[PDB]
């Protein structure tokens, strides 16, 4: 189910580079539209200077999520934790690593199940997700 | 340059960016 959101997502941005991968859904997909059109206009992307490699993806995934994290949870916050995974599957796809993509699926799932759970549930749920970001 | 900086740098662009898409509002 969080899983299911992370799979459906990631094969989203995937499809946008021209790739393939083969409410709640939708207003994640457009959030994650607007989170990456924001983010373009503030900073570059910083994702080719991890160097992403098979033996250090997730230690980089690990790193950058725990301190995207550290100061406190939100619901945007938790669209650019969908959007990071989602840079570090193109540029996965990009260098022909694309096993990669489904373990980063696997540590988002993982991550939010074990750890953006229970804020998730505290405030409402993805249906109150949809309620904020839905249609847009 | 370091790993850790680049890192950092991306956590806190992300945070940044993340927090302007924050649409909840507080309880009443």
């Amino acid at each position: 189910s969080n899983r299911e959101l992370v799979v459906d997502f990631l094969s989203y941005k995937l499809s946008q580079k021209g790739y393939s991968w083969s409410a709640v859904k939708q207003a994640l997909r457009e959030a994650g539209d607007e989170f990456e059109l924001r983010y373009r206009r503030a900073f570059s992307d910083l994702t080719s200077q991890l160097h992403i490699t098979p033996g250090t993806a997730y230690q980089s995934f690990e790193q950058v999520v725990n301190e995207l994290f550290r100061d406190g949870v939100n619901w945007g916050r938790i669209v650019a934790f969908f959007s990071f995974g989602g840079a570090l599957c193109v540029e996965s796809v990009d260098k022909e690593m694309q096993v990669l993509v489904s373990r980063i699926a696997a540590w988002m799932a993982t991550y939010l199940n074990d750890h953006l759970e229970p804020w998730i549930q505290e405030n409402g749920g993805w249906d109150t997700f949809v309620e904020l970001y839905g249609n847009n | 340059e370091s790993q850790e900086d680049i890192i950092r740098n991306i956590a806190r662009h992300l945070a940044q960016v993340g927090d302007s898409m924050d649409r909840s509002i507080p309880p009443g």
